[PDB]
């Protein structure tokens, strides 16, 4: 289903 | 891009990670059960866009493919379709599918426990071929062939909508649930070399900036 | 660029790969033992060319990273340094490498049993570090980090050596031993976001084509 | 260690 974004560093 | 090997691991820690999922709503939305209503009702809208009346794709079958327990075919598929066929890895899902989808189960053709990648729709035989937030879980190749056979499977004028999380740039393996989340670009070229065009696609509305966003294709 | 989430599980399969790697040269070489030859061969020269002179790297000390049983320290390091460190996070590996080292044994400082995405370098105090066909087994993510704390592990005019497999095109994840094939443009990447500079890049000559290409990096 | 092609 739906997943949180993740973050780019 | 990427190539994944040993797709074995893969899909077995997929079968791990399920067997620990409730057969519930919030078990199929990963506990995101508060984004089930506009999935659905933007699911419903899109749907009317390409069914009914000549040249479009008929109502009389539709596939229901990682249907879990069948969210989509009790909320989208089952109101508009003359019978529907729901396939899915896991046993314990298509057993609650059967109470689940209660009101509507008599036009439940079957429930097919198999995995995407080893199922072949029959020939010709749907209207529609429902994907959504399991083309995540078939690798690159076994996604790219298993919407080729999707394609065999499709009536005249019949069409596959596929439904999934879209990462904003690059792909996303994760290998705690197994899935990998892939980007527009990924996501077009495997549709284009499985013989398929975008008839048409929107983004989903309604959702959380926290999420990935979810796009919606109709392919044929 | 690609991304892996859930490195619990990365590098969990790694260490159930490894505990069924025999702990000889056959196994660290995974069954492309007759590789083992040309490899220190090639090895041997290329470290000559930074090592040894005026503003090159001393032969006081030197750290084999992912050292397995010690290959590399027995045909290639011990030869040429005064002391060697192994660090490896397979226990049964550095056990044996007191065995398979022989004599060049006497000149092993210590065994480290380490992950190295847990490892921090002893700072300024290696000539060398070698690290060979384990990189793959580090994400990008802990890969840069490590860089950045082998870098100042170094002593003046200290090096870093890294040699590993380099697709030629497009990454490859193998989920049967927990490693990523990167290519020569994401791995150079990473070399320059940790603050690392190319001194010298060699490719292995004498290995079949149907492997992938084998680079060898001089850094500092 | 070294691996095969695709
Ligand atoms: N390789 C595979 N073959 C068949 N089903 C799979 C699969 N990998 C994951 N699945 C199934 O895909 C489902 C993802 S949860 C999504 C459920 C449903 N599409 C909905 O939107 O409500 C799970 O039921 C899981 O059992
Ligand atoms: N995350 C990690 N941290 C430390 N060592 C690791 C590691 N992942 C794999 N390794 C080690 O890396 C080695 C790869 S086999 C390579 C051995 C040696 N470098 C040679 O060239 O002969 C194995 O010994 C394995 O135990
Ligand atoms: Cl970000
Ligand atoms: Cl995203
Ligand atoms: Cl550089």
């Amino acid at each position: 289903g739906p997943k949180r974004r993740q973050l780019t560093f | 891009h990427m190539v994944i090997n040993g797709e074995m691991q893969f899909y077995a820690r997929a079968k791990l990670f399920y067997q620990e999922v409730p057969a519930t709503e919030e078990g199929m939305m990963g506990n995101f059960i508060e984004l089930s209503s506009p999935d659905i009702q933007a699911s419903q809208k899109f749907l009317r866009k390409f069914v009914g009346g000549p040249g479009r794709a008929g109502t009389d079958c539709a596939l229901d493919c990682g249907s879990g327990i069948g969210r989509v075919s009790k909320h989208v598929l089952l109101p508009v379709f003359n019978s529907v066929e729901l396939v899915d890895m896991m046993e314990s899902f298509l057993l609650e599918a059967q109470n689940y989808l209660q009101v509507k189960g008599d036009k439940v053709e079957s429930y097919h426990c198999y995995s995407l990648q080893e199922f072949t729709p029959p020939f010709r035989r749907y209207d529609v071929i429902w994907i959504q937030w399991v083309s995540g879980h078939l690798t690159d190749k076994d996604l790219l062939a298993f919407l080729s056979r999707c394609r065999d499977g499709l009536k005249e004028n019949g069409i596959i909508i596929l439904k999934d999380n879209v990462a904003r740039e690059g792909c996303i393996l994760d290998l705690s649930d197994s899935s990998v989340t892939r980007d527009m670009d990924i996501l077009r070229s495997l549709i284009r070399k499985s013989g398929l065009v975008v008839l048409g696609q929107e983004k989903q509305d309604g959702f959380p900036e926290q999420c990935i966003p979810v796009w919606m294709f109709a392919l044929h």
